[PDB]
């Protein structure tokens, strides 16, 4: 029921203006996309979303609490959660090791119960036979589900999700969009900023489209294909 | 636990980037060793052991650099495979990866406290020797062949121009002069030497010797001995102690310093920045270097810029690490 | 066209390394000359000891150095941006680009051996002539050390030496051919006249005899400048070496070591085209100034090293310079060898 | 014209990236590599190109034999490798960057080579760009440079390496033109982009490789209704 608003939105690096205003909002247990132009808004606008790249103009708030002051540091202390596109799993850590190891970060829970939510990961997303193995040991598919699990081990909300169809193999993205939405069954937000659009919009419920810097389109996939000056910019159907 | 892993990377790094650091070192020390051997005109046969009698003196500078380095490389490398980033994106601190580092800093600063307290004064006990068996009493292993022997202090001097060791020529050895042909030497030491001429004619009045071929021997072989301000209650100070404890600091100052100098710059280009954080430490280094001349240890006192810049630096290493 | 940008990209490069590499020497030859600085001057031995000993920098050690690293990062990048798959990809042959990097090869070797045997022992001497305002030394500075000398069988000492060309002292011992002194001079200043080292009040005590004690006092191929070497350098002309090889090979190693200095700059050419074309699999600039950087210094010891320690058998300075220097280009020939 | 392979394998660590797979492609045709990641379209179009060597592989032109020859002998004759990334030669302006391609041209005379610079600057419209560099241009722009650049070459075959390279839908009907202006002229294009969509919107024929085994071979719509590309590659 937390809820993640991104007002008044900017930035600009050197003397481009990478970014002008903009707003955005994403509300728990729910899919929301962030397209448009290569670099021109999207990608860019998302870090400050995430809390990697500076905020220059508006504010960003969590659970109804300021947060445009918070960096990456402690924003997943209440409900943020980031999945980079590289391959971010812990190389020399076992699978059972690096998910706990990140878990025990978190204090609100019993020494012994962080076991008990580890072989609960283990079950939820399938990955009780690598438990002993080895990060970078893994497949592609593998090591999703490690990366997902171990990014959840802090109870966060607003998964923000940096290009998730990496591996572009149209077998292999209807899995990924599955527990996407799986996701959004746990009651948990979805953020996504991945380039093909034709796999976004396939699990998105509502997503917003910035070109240039200002916001131009928001709402239901069927909307924004209808819509005349998005096709003007991006799609052209 | 993730500070095990971290810490686990380093040792993987440190103590092998120590092993290549090593080596580099040891050149450099095997020039000035084999520079010695020639212009220096000093033995070859303590060429080997001196190489190791300068061990704990390079130490030195290898310890500080090796966990400054190796931390250096390992946060940037797992900046890279973006597990740093990603350490971040799941809660942590900061200060995660600093913790690390001083975990790991207080093992490297106690091998440093071994080259300072007791590695660091044996080396310099046999640096006063230079082995006085081979410096003041120089035999076979000597050998001038084609060039001059300067001992002492500018009296005494040899030239040879021998074979192998058999017939000698010139002698010379001044200390007024003595001129041979024929010559051999046998140690067990007297130098044997056939036709020849003696002198110390100093004016046209005074006493000048002579002689001819004889086997000549002068059985000499004196083994001469090492000649032939510290702690203080109060809190004296500042004589060398002020460096001596100095590359301990640096263990730590360095630790500190290069944390967040290895996950802020990479972006741009992977070894590029590492210019920056590696600039640092040498500008810091040549200064410490610098500043122990002005008058170094026992009498002359050392002024407080050592231990200044020590501090100025570590306000350096904590405002980096606050941003 | 594509020639010119095969030449050009690598030889700004090596310019680059060696701006590059000699500046982190000359920032470091100038802390180490305010360590020995308060004797008359701070600024003057500041800028006598930088600006003038910056060219004997190059040649002598950071030429090879930049023809490597440089060479080698000048095709890194090209590889890197994907450049070099393009020019084959277009026709340009493996050997058309080796033939490019060689070709800026000859006109860089030709600026070695010109500022290396000409403005190199210039910036040299006249930066140790400079260290006349800092006294105790050698040179034509002389304060607590005796002069020696050699004149064929003949020997001379000196106690001082000072640069009004007159010497404080002199004790010419003629020897015989069977080396039996006939003179034990003294000069209070034996000063140089164009051809002859004039003798200024003669003490030739005379010993052609046992017996023959003469002693007459009274008022040759004596080296004036040509003796003049100071603190025993070698860092000095390939033809000031020469000359002083027939006036024991210390000397020598540096004549032979100032020649292959032209031929290993062509060879580390050779060298980056062996390395570039060999351990290619897209591996990143790290990798290969990490190599660049360490192959530099593994040639530094074969030289500084390696150079020095044929001083063991006594086997002849070629074999210990321009021989240690061209088994740089037999990994090279064998790398170019293996992968084609 | 036409370009066969026949018989293609190669081994890793005994991984076998591909075993027995044979593709033709001819001048006008424009076919299309694709299959799973790492499946056997990735090496197997590097093979044709003659970076990775075939282990047990065959190489045809129209008739003449390469698979032994590599990628400066290839280019020669009329092949044209062009990568993902820019590679346009940054410090060299557009006309000498054509120009330079046109030098190792020996069937082109001194004059009827400049003319050759001249005539590929008005036909991909870069006449506009001619003293400027390379430093910077517009993903259009560029890639345009690229392949009048690739064709000084004179070309029989263009192997496009993901000619979709993160390319908006708006700018992938310009870069999709490109391939029906060269599909125009004498030349057989191979292309091999992730982007099956529009890969699929240009390409006569398309061969789909998985394991290192060839397995689907037709029009797109003779792949989309086949089951075993619908269950492995498809869905
Ligand atoms: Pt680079
Ligand atoms: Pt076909």
């Amino acid at each position: 029921m937390a809820t993640l608003t991104a007002k008044n939105l900017a930035k600009a690096y050197k003397g481009r203006r990478v970014v002008e205003d903009v707003s955005l909002t994403v509300n728990s247990g729910e899919i929301v996309g962030l397209l448009g132009p290569n670099g021109a808004g999207k990608t860019t606008t998302f870090y400050m979303v995430v809390g990697i790249v500076p905020r220059d103009a508006g504010n960003i708030i969590i659970d109804d609490e300021d947060i445009s002051l918070l960096p990456l540091h402690a924003r997943a202390r209440r409900g943020i959660g980031y999945l980079p596109q590289e391959a971010s799993i812990f190389r020399r850590l076992s699978v059972y090791d690096n998910l706990m190891a990140v878990l025990q970060i978190r204090d609100d829970l019993t020494s012994e119960q962080r076991e008990d939510r580890a072989k609960e990961l283990m079950e939820e997303f399938h990955i009780e036979h690598l438990r002993d193995s080895l990060g970078q040991a893994l497949s592609g598919g593998e090591r999703r589900r490690v990366e997902i699990a171990r990014a959840l081990a802090a109870n966060p909300k607003f998964i923000l999700l940096d290009e998730p169809f990496a591996g572009v193999d149209p077998i292999s993205v209807i899995d990924i969009k599955r527990i996407i939405e799986h996701l959004r069954d746990s009651g948990l937000g979805v953020l996504i900023t991945d380039h093909n659009v034709r796999e976004t919009l396939a699990v998105c419920e509502r997503a917003y489209i910035v070109s240039q810097g200002h916001l131009i389109a928001h709402g239901t996939p069927q909307q924004i294909l209808e819509d005349e000056q998005v096709k003007r910019v991006y799609l052209g159907e | 636990i993730i500070i095990r892993y971290l810490v686990r990377e380093t040792l993987k790094s440190q103590l092998a980037i120590l092993f290549i650091l090593l080596l580099i070192f040891f050149c450099q020390k095997l020039v000035r060793i084999l520079g010695a051997a020639v212009d220096g005109d000093i033995p070859t046969n303590l060429v080997l052991s001196l190489l190791g009698l300068g061990i704990p003196e390079m130490a030195q500078l290898i310890l500080p650099l090796s966990l400054f380095l190796g931390l250096l490389m390992t946060l940037g490398k797992l900046y890279t495979e973006s597990e740093i980033t990603v350490m971040h994106a799941c809660g942590l601190s900061k200060a995660v990866l600093i913790k690390a580092a001083m975990i790991l800093a207080v093992f490297t600063g106690a091998v440093a406290a071994v080259n300072v307290m007791w590695a660091g004064p044996w080396s310099s006990r046999h640096q006063d020797e230079v082995l006085a068996e081979a410096k003041a009493n120089p035999g076979m292993a000597a050998l001038a062949q084609g060039q001059f022997q300067q001992a002492s202090d500018g009296n005494a001097v040899m030239f040879i121009e021998s074979v192998n060791g058999n017939r000698f020529h010139d002698v010379f050895l001044a200390q007024s002069v003595v001129v041979a042909d024929s010559g051999e030497l046998s140690q067990q030491q007297y130098v044997t030497l056939n036709k020849g001429t003696r002198f110390e004619g100093t004016a046209m009045l005074r006493d000048f010797r002579i002689t001819d071929f004889n086997n000549y021997q002068a059985i000499i072989g004196h083994q001469a001995v090492s000649a032939d301000t510290l702690w203080k209650t109060h809190t004296d100070r500042a004589a060398e102690l002020h460096w001596r404890f100095t590359l301990v600091a640096t263990v730590f100052i360095m630790a500190l310093m290069v944390v967040p100098l290895s996950v802020v710059n990479p972006r741009q280009g992977r070894v590029l920045s590492m210019l920056p954080a590696m600039l640092l430490y040498l500008v810091f280094f040549l200064l410490q270097t610098s500043i122990k001349s002005n008058g170094g240890k026992g009498k002359m006192d050392p002024a407080i810029w050592m231990w200044a810049i020590n501090l100025l630096y570590f306000a350096l290493a904590v405002l980096l690490n606050l941003w | 066209v594509l020639d010119r940008y095969i030449g050009k990209t690598i030889f700004n490069t090596i310019m680059m390394t060696l701006f590059m590499l000699v500046s982190l020497s000359g920032i470091i030859k100038f802390v180490d000359q305010l360590k020995k600085s308060g004797q008359g001057s701070y600024d003057a031995l500041g800028a006598g000891l930088y600006t003038i000993l910056s060219v004997p920098k190059d040649i002598q050690i950071f030429f090879p150095m930049a023809a490597l690293l440089g060479a080698l990062l000048g095709l890194g990048m090209l590889a890197q941006r994907s450049e070099l798959v393009v020019m084959q990809a277009s026709g340009f042959t493996r050997l058309q680009v080796a033939l490019a990097v060689m070709k800026t090869a000859i006109p860089l070797v030709l600026l070695t051996m010109a500022i290396g045997e000409w403005v190199a022992p210039q910036g040299e001497q006249m930066a140790r002539n400079y260290r006349a305002q800092q006294m105790y030394g050698g040179s034509l500075l002389s304060t607590q050390q005796g002069l020696w000398a050699k004149d064929g069988h003949n020997f001379v000492y000196i106690e001082r030496v000072k640069g009004n060309d007159e010497l404080g002292g002199v004790s010419i011992y003629a020897f015989n051919p069977e080396r039996r002194l006939q003179s034990v001079r003294y000069a209070a200043s034996a000063k140089f006249d164009s051809e002859n080292w004039r003798l200024s009040q003669v003490d030739e005590s005379d010993l052609t005899d046992p017996k023959q004690v003469t002693g007459s006092q009274m008022v040759n191929l004596t080296p004036d400048k040509l003796g003049v070497v100071a603190l025993d350098p070698d860092a000095l002309s390939i033809s000031g070496l020469h000359n002083y090889v027939k006036y024991p090979g210390r000397y020598q190693l540096n004549m032979w070591s100032k020649i292959f200095q032209p031929l290993s700059v062509a060879v580390m050419m050779l060298m980056a085209l062996s390395f570039i074309f060999g351990p290619l699999r897209s591996v990143p600039m790290g990798v290969r100034v990490v190599t660049g950087i360490s192959f530099g210094f593994i040639f530094y010891v074969l030289d500084q090293i390696f150079g020095p320690l044929t001083l063991v058998y006594g086997i002849p300075p070629i074999i210990g310079a321009l021989l240690p220097s061209a088994s740089f280009f037999l990994i090279s020939l064998w790398l170019m060898m293996r992968k084609a």
